[PDB]
Formats: structure tokens, C-alpha cells, sequence
């Protein structure tokens, strides 16, 4: 759906991450979801990392919020690699369909660390009795892992399109691509 | 003015000011939906819901303040889905002031004439708290923002019976029964070139004395036949404009009436020089 408004004070908010979601929500929102989970998931997984963007910058009640919005994401990534994979299936080119595999076979991994990371930042969050280079290098790693996932999503989404032009014919699965547009 | 009439007033006007039923949720997961938001509510009657999100907030309209205040107890601070959430009363949006009415302008009449624009939230004229009688102005507040823009429009520098009305958006700054009350005065019916502001200010003090007080100079670099008056308190000038409008002064009775809440004297004239300005 609606674009992501841009930036000000304001916000709180960790930049990289908020801009790893808008990059996914970018790619996302072109599309319909209509016939369509793979799009569907990587909506709800944009949405979710714009409030991780919030929660990583501490505050109260964040470190459940934070580890349940971990796990709202991985569960969301699931779907997405479990839907990537039968379109991998279906799939009549070797370079797409191999493209595609390997774009998504490292997204549950990415996705376990997320939850690994989140937690670590989340017990870090309020404790000032944590070292600035401990919780500093923590964020560090929880904002290197949602870029890769992030952007892994976004392959992914890249890929499942280009493959619906070269499916197998009478497929048992097809994604529907249809734009959201004018 | 009977005094069962004065409070009936005065009650009226408190009851507009206080159905503040429009609350925001801020904190909502990244993936909350619409349907979480009205089974959270499911209590309260829900007249609108717009949830914002890419901002994890939820803009919700209840049946009423009393309503609001319920859900705001209730759930501020309470968890959804392990997240902890914020409930409170949604900002000031369309929050008109109208000021320069008709002193006798009633608050049927004032609603007559502001419910146009779209759907009201609020809506109520600003009585003095002794005499019970319209300070010359009143607010509107409508659904949406929308609203207030061509109510603003259509209404600044509109003619409603001998006056010329003038209108103000409350940003909003929020407002309390105090703010309610307005510390500044225009003074008009000058005589033609009029140049007395010290006799003028000298007249106005004859019960407190102006904190501000000028005349109205154009750009031309003209004289506009009025003046912008502030006082101490929202008292002073009240007693202030009671014991001045109607004076004799230069070969002319003068006319003193209210400037709406909020501005003070520096920006109430320019606010005013500007706007009948736009001729």
C-alpha cells in the first residue's frame, strides 16, 4: 500500500534500518498481494523492520517488544522462502531458478541470527552497566543482519517475478504479478 | 441576563470543549491490522479508525470523550502481542477560532454558520464567566483538516450583520478554560487619519493599562482605521473593553470588541493589517 513518509527529528529511530525496510517496502508495494503471499510477507516484514528501526533506540517496554517483533519477522520470512522454493520448483530456467534457490536458502539462516541479535540488543537496552562498545557492536551486527535480510527479501521478490514468465507448462504453483499502479 | 441562563451557557460551552473523543495508540506492532485495533476497542463504540502503519499508531474516533478517557485508562501502557502501547487524546487538527462575531451572534447561530464546512467536533462561543454574554468570538473544530480550510476561507472577511469576521487557526497550541479568554482587544470606528495612539492608549487605560497598544499602519506605508490592544491578564482586558466600547473620542464613538485568543498584540496586528490586506 501507502508510500513511506521521510525522515525528521524525529525519530528516533536507527537510520540504516529504516532504510533497509524502505528499500524492501519499495519493492514490495508496486505489487498487489492479491494471489500473492510471497508480496503479502514482504509488506508485513517492511512494516515490522520500520518499528525494529524504533525499538533498537531503546526505550520502555522494548526489549519484549523487540524480541516478539524478531520473531514476527522470522516467522514472516518463512513463508517467504517456503513460497520462493515451489516457484524455484515450477521454474523452466536454470539461471533464474538457480538464481532464486540460492537468493533464498540463506534467509532462515540470516533469519535465526536476527532473532540471536534482537535478543542480545534487547538485554542490552536500559542496563547502563553494559559497556557503549558492547551494546554499540551489538546494533552493529543486529543492523548488518537486517540489511542482509532485508535485501535477500528483496532478490527474492526480484527473482519469484522474473521466474513467472518462465514456469512450467500446467504448473502445480504460481504467484500472481500484477501492478499496483495508475 | 438571568443567572439559570448564564450557566446553562457557560455549560454548553464546557461540554463542547471537553468532547475531546479522538484518541491516538502509538507502539502497535509493524504488522498490527485494522481488526486488531477494533477488537482491542470492541468495548467502545468506534466511529472512526485509521491506523498509520509504517507508524505502528492508530487514529481512533469514540462515540465520546467519556469513552476516550475509558480507553485511554484502560490501555495506555497495557501490551499487544508483547508490545507496550501509548493511548492519549489525538492533537489539535482543524481547530478554527472566528473571531469579530456579532455580540449578539447566538451559539445556534454560530453553529449555523460554521457547520457547513463538513462534520463538527466541537463547536461552541466563548462567554464571559460573570455577565454570561458572547465575547465576540467562538471555535470550530471539524472531522477533518479539510474542513477547516474552507471554513478559514470562506469565512475570513465574511459579513455577518454590521461586522466583518476574522478567523485563526489554533495550530493548534493547546488551549485550557484559561486560554479560552483573550488578553488582546481591536479598537475601530476611528475617525478618518485618526492619529491619537497616545490619546487613544491614554483612553484605554481608564481601568488597566495596555501591556500593548498601537495603530494600524500599512505598507503603503498607510494608517488602517483601527488599533491592536493587549493587557495582563484575560480579566483586564475583559474589563478593559466593557468600560471602552462606545466612547466618544476624536469626532467618533469607538468600537472595541475582542481579537481571538492566543497572538499577542505584535502579531494580532499584522495578522489583521494582512488580512484585510487581501481585499
Amino acid at each position: 500500500d501507502e508510500e513511506f513518509p521521510e525522515q525528521k527529528a524525529g525519530e528516533v529511530i536507527n537510520q540504516p534500518m529504516m532504510m533497509a525496510a524502505r528499500q524492501l517496502h519499495d519493492e514490495a508495494r508496486k505489487w498487489s498481494s492479491k494471489g500473492n503471499d510471497i508480496i503479502a510477507a514482504a509488506k508485513r516484514m517492511a512494516l515490522l523492520m520500520a518499528e525494529m528501526s524504533r525499538l533498537v533506540r531503546g526505550g520502555s517496554g522494548t526489549k519484549r517488544a523487540l524480541i516478539q517483533c524478531a520473531k514476527d519477522i522470522a516467522k514472516a520470512s518463512d513463508e517467504v522462502t517456503r513460497l520462493a522454493k515451489e516457484v524455484a520448483k515450477q521454474c523452466t530456467d536454470k539461471r533464474i531458478r538457480t538464481n532464486l534457490l540460492q537468493v533464498c536458502e540463506r534467509i532462515p539462516t540470516i533469519s535465526t541470527q536476527l532473532k540471536i541479535l534482537s535478543t542480545v540488543k534487547a538485554t542490552m537496552l536500559g542496563r547502563t552497566n553494559i559497556s557503549d562498545e558492547e551494546s554499540e557492536q551489538a546494533t552493529e551486527m543486529l543492523v548488518h543482519n537486517a540489511q542482509n535480510l532485508m535485501q535477500s527479501v528483496k532478490e527474492t521478490v526480484r527473482e519469484a517475478e522474473a521466474a513467472s514468465i518462465k514456469i512450467r507448462t500446467d504448473a502445480g504453483f504460481t504467484l500472481r504479478w500484477v501492478r499496483k499502479t495508475p | 441576563l438571568d443567572p439559570e441562563e448564564i450557566r446553562k451557557r457557560l455549560e454548553h460551552t464546557e461540554r463542547q470543549f471537553r468532547n475531546r473523543r479522538k484518541i491516538l495508540i502509538r507502539g502497535l506492532p509493524g504488522d498490527v491490522t485494522n481488526q486488531e485495533v477494533h477488537d482491542l476497542l470492541s468495548d467502545y463504540e468506534l466511529k472512526y479508525c485509521f491506523v498509520d502503519k509504517y507508524k505502528g499508531t492508530a487514529f481512533v474516533t469514540l462515540l465520546n470523550g467519556e469513552q476516550a478517557e475509558a480507553a485511554i485508562n484502560a490501555f495506555h501502557q497495557s501490551r499487544l502481542r508483547e508490545r507496550e502501547l501509548s493511548v492519549q487524546l489525538q492533537p489539535t487538527d482543524a481547530l478554527l477560532c472566528v473571531a469579530n462575531l456579532p455580540p449578539s451572534l447566538t451559539q445556534q447561530q454560530f453553529e449555523e454558520l460554521v457547520r457547513p464546512f463538513g462534520s463538527l467536533e466541537r463547536c461552541f462561543l466563548v462567554y464571559s464567566e460573570r455577565t454570561g454574554q458572547s465575547k465576540g468570538y467562538g471555535f470550530a473544530e471539524y472531522m477533518k483538516k479539510d474542513s477547516a480550510a474552507r471554513a478559514k476561507s470562506d469565512l475570513l472577511g465574511k459579513p455577518l450583520g454590521p461586522r466583518t469576521l476574522y478567523v485563526h487557526w489554533t495550530d493548534a497550541g493547546q488551549l485550557t478554560p484559561a486560554l479560552l479568554h483573550s488578553r488582546c482587544l481591536c479598537v475601530d470606528r476611528l475617525p478618518p487619519g485618526f492619529n491619537d495612539v497616545d490619546a487613544l492608549c491614554r483612553a484605554l487605560s481608564a481601568v488597566h493599562s495596555p501591556t500593548f497598544c498601537q495603530l494600524a499602519c500599512g505598507q503603503d506605508g498607510q494608517l488602517k482605521g483601527f488599533a491592536v490592544l493587549e493587557y495582563e491578564t484575560a480579566e483586564m482586558a475583559e474589563e478593559a473593553q466593557q468600560q471602552a466600547d462606545g466612547l466618544s473620542l476624536g469626532g467618533s464613538h469607538l468600537r472595541v470588541s475582542f481579537c481571538a485568543p492566543g497572538p499577542p498584540g505584535r502579531s494580532m496586528l499584522a495578522a489583521l493589517i494582512a488580512a484585510q490586506a487581501t481585499a
